[PDB]
């Protein structure tokens, strides 16, 4: 029924613009990922804490391919884009990253 | 793939 | 690429218990009408002002039924399951409802 | 649809 976090972790979430050619930011931001029992579901939410406004709200689809970059730059396509998250630690990337990997799992 | 990340 | 809020309210998110026939809080929260340009999608994200977890992450579909209950009292019916907002007042009440029709009218 | 709490 409500939403349930499984992680919680602060990134810079930005966007590869193949374009431009560089990663460009979406807009530090909290990233969550939750899931939804009531539906078997899990989502990457990033929220503005400082205005409390929401950057990214994320579905980890079922064929969802995440990389793990850098220590504490992880990014992921969906088939049509990349995204990237700069984390503030190693720490909390190591944290968002075997939550994402596992959310991953039950998605198969 | 995924490009070079930032840096 | 980014969530992008076309409106914002203070409400107390709640669930009608079709068997304890009573309506049951989903744990005010700020509830936030979101639209994904890059994907032509509205989701109702509602997130505790408090501790800033999300207690609801909604996408209004299609034929989604949206009631107006009282002034400051709201419900919508998925198909499966109806939800409501008490607001904390009639005018977040009206400026919600505004988003909410006017994103079903795109919905369709 | 249910009344109002």
């Amino acid at each position: 029924m409500s939403e349930q976090s499984i992680c919680q972790a602060r990134a810079s979430v930005m966007v590869y613009d193949d374009t431009s050619k560089k990663w460009v930011p979406i807009k530090f931001s909290r990233i969550n990922i939750y899931h939804n029992t009531a539906s078997s579901t899990f989502r990457v939410v990033g929220v503005k804490l400082q205005d409390q406004q929401v950057v990214i709200n994320y579905s980890i689809v079922k064929g969802l391919k995440y990389n793990q970059a850098t220590p504490t730059f992880h990014q992921w396509r969906d088939a049509r884009q990349v995204y990237g998250l700069n984390f503030a630690s190693k720490e909390e990337a190591t944290t968002f990253s075997n939550a994402m990997l596992f959310a991953l799992n039950i998605m198969n | 793939e995924f490009p070079p990340p930032p840096t």
